[PDB]
Parts: C-alpha cells; structure tokens; sequence
C-alpha cells in the first residue's frame, strides 16, 4: 500500500 | 510526558489500536506518517467492493455522547488510489489511556482500504478537498497537534520503531525517543517540505554500487515498499535483475526472481553522515504464489516506507522540522525520555 500526497 | 503506542505489525501496515468516543470504541488504524487525517471505519459503512473494511473496529458516532459533525464532507485519496469518503467530525480520542477531546476525525462510510488510518503528518498536508481540489473544510489540528495543546505531549514528535521484520510488534512514542534502540547517534536531519515528513537522500548504494540521487525521500510508515522516480528506479533495477512487468493494461510492477541472491544489503546515504542499511531480504516481497516483489517500485514521488524503516530509528519532530535517524538496534531494553 502506499498512504498523501 | 510521553505516550508509548503499540504497532502491531499486520504485514504491509502497521496499525495501533485507538478508542474513539465517550465509550471508548476500539479502532484499530494504521499509523501512517504520510498522511494526516484520522478517519475512522463507521458501522454503517459501504465497504468497496470485495473489501473487508470492518473486521478491525468500526466506529458508531451515535453511541457516543461526545461526538459532534462538522457538517463538511470528507474525501481523501492515497497515493496508490486507495480513497475513503465521509464527513467530518470531533469526538475524544485515547491513545493507550491518554484521552484528547474534541478531537476533528473523519466518520467514513465509504472506503477502498481495509481499516481506518492515523495520520499523524503535517496538518498542512491534511486532505481538506473534494475531488476537484474545491476545499471543504479548513485546516485543522490534528492529533499530534491536539495531544501538544492539551499538555499531553510537549513537542509535536514521535519516534518511530517499527521493529524487525520477524516483530510481531513495534512502537510509536509520541513526545518521547528510546535511546535504548539504535546505534551510534541520532543525526538530526532538516525536513525538506513543509507538508511531507521528507529528508534528502544523496545516494542509494546497491549491489556495491554507488547511485547518486540527491532529492527528498519521505519517511513514509504507511508504504509497504520503497518508490522512486522511474528513472533511478530503472538504473537500480538493471543492477539488481528487477523486471518491469505490465501487469495489466498500462499497470507496470518490478517483479524479481525470488531465488534471487539477497545475501547483500542496500545502503542508504543521508546528511550529516547519516546512513541506514537495509538487509536485501527487504527487497524480495513473496506474492505467494511463486512470484515475488521487488521491494522497488517506480514512482513519480520518492518513498522509503516499511521496507526501508523497519532498519532505523526515527525521531521526528514537527516543530523542529527535523527527523533524526539512527540504525535501529533491536531491544527490548528501553531508555525512553520526553522530547
């Protein structure tokens, strides 16, 4: 997964 | 006045169990540096399609006395395109029996990803827009912020300890670092954004190669693997025997054999004389079917997540605008002051 941008 | 928090570690996510609500309704959330938003899973949300985004504590604002809507709505979109939607709202918030009140969250009914997250970044980069990029709601404390005001913390820091990859367990320290849990020094490292926890990477040796990178990197906790820009991640896969695989229809993944030789280690270069070495065992991710991972994907944003932060000790701090990192030594021991 990968959390903002 | 620290808080110690556990992280259990569920695989490609840490997460920490966080009651919301007068009545102390469990969630359990990632805990995610790269965000910095809190939002919880309702009881009545509408999980996507095929995803089971109640089996970790679900949160019903009804039951709770304290709960307040803000009347805005919530719409956040994560850098894999993950997304959750909902409205805002306040409710008290504890942390391993340390209780904030009127704390905004957001109460999510809609969501792609398997829990709620705990954003814990800059609240600059908090995500106050709908999907157009029209805002919703202003800017706001969020919880490491609150936990300053209401004297639980003296500093907007924490230290992060994600622990081994064999740990089923690590800790988060708000206000506080463990000195017991890295060697040499914490070297202290300037934040190089205002709205992302990001220190400048000057090279990546790989294979015992030096390749010189130069930009920022975000020290991202809820990222499973490394990301970097196509390019460079194109020149480090040639050297590891990476492949670029289309997985489906303009979806590129590195794929890597997963007899590969993980003998070596990649090293990462920093300010100030910092440096963290990662064991290759970290860039071989088993699918589970025969095929693996590599712990390296390409990116239009420089990541160094889980893979990557399992093999130092962070301090970072908000304030300060500064993370300070060591190569973690996994103990138990603990020399906890505040900060």
């Amino acid at each position: 997964v990968v959390f903002a941008f | 006045d620290s808080i110690s928090l556990s992280l259990i570690n569920e695989g490609p996510s840490y997460a920490s169990k966080v009651s919301v609500g007068s009545n102390k309704q469990q969630q359990t959330v990632i805990i995610d540096t790269g965000s910095s938003d809190f939002w919880v899973v309702d009881s009545n949300a509408q999980c996507g399609k095929g995803v089971d985004c109640k089996s970790s504590g679900t949160f019903t604002p009804s039951s709770s006395s304290s709960y307040k809507n803000l009347g805005a709505a919530f719409t956040i979109r994560y850098g894999d395109g993950s997304t959750s939607q909902g409205t805002w709202g306040k409710d008290t918030v504890t942390i391993n029996g340390v209780s904030i009140t009127g704390q905004q969250i957001a109460d999510v009914t809609q969501t792609s990803v398997d829990q709620g997250i705990l954003g814990i970044g800059y609240t600059s980069n908090e995500a106050v827009y709908d999907t157009s990029g029209r805002q919703t709601t202003p800017n706001y404390d969020n919880v490491p912020v609150t936990l300053k005001k209401q004297g639980k913390i003296r500093t907007n820091a924490y230290s992060l300890y994600l622990n081994s990859p064999s740990a089923e367990t690590g800790t988060i320290i708000f206000g506080g670092v463990d000195n017991a849990k890295y060697s040499g020094k914490l070297v202290a490292e300037q934040v190089t954004s205002s709205q992302a926890l990001t220190i400048s990477l000057a090279s990546v040796n790989l294979k015992g190669s030096s390749f010189s990178f130069g930009d920022g990197a975000l020290l991202d906790s809820g990222t499973t693997l490394t990301y970097f820009p196509s390019d460079f991640a194109a020149q480090l896969a040639d050297k590891a025997g990476a492949r670029l695989v289309q997985v489906a229809r303009d979806q590129y993944l590195y794929f890597i054999d997963c007899n590969t030789d993980t003998s070596g280690t990649t090293v990462f270069n920093f300010g100030n004389g910092a440096k963290i070495t990662v064991p290759n065992t970290e860039y071989v991710y088993q699918n589970g079917d025969g095929t693996c991972l590599w712990g390296i994907q390409p990116s239009d944003d420089t990541i160094l997540g889980d893979n990557f932060l399992r093999h130092a000790y962070l301090l970072y701090n908000l304030d300060a605008n500064t993370i300070s990192i060591a190569q973690v030594k996994y103990t138990t021991d603990s020399s906890i002051s505040a900060v």
